[PDB]
């Protein structure tokens, strides 16, 4: 299992 | 209508392209963000087994666990959709 991050712009 | 991108993939070419036809469905059925969500969540379900989780919006970030290859954020237009398998 691997960590992901995401953000808008 | 909707420019497809997708930002980040951790996901096979065809579930891909499946993750944008199913929320292109959604979209064409529902406004609300929850209930886009909830189609591209349970159609994920059902096709691929459980258990997906998904999060539809204009402004979010987020930091998540997924399993390897159950994995994808993309936008349809400015509407952004992470879908991932935890």
């Amino acid at each position: 299992q691997e960590d992901k991050a995401t953000q808008t712009l | 209508d909707r420019k497809a991108v997708i930002k980040n993939a951790d996901m096979s070419e065809d579930m891909q392209q499946d993750a944008v036809d199913c929320a292109t469905q959604a979209m064409e059925k529902y406004n609300i963000e929850k209930d886009i969500a909830a189609y591209i969540k349970k159609e994920f379900d059902k096709k691929y087994n459980p258990t997906w989780h998904c999060i539809v919006g204009r402004n979010f970030g987020s930091y998540v666990t997924h399993e390897t290859k159950h994995f994808i954020y993309f936008y349809l237009g400015q509407v952004a959709i992470l879908l991932f398998k935890s």
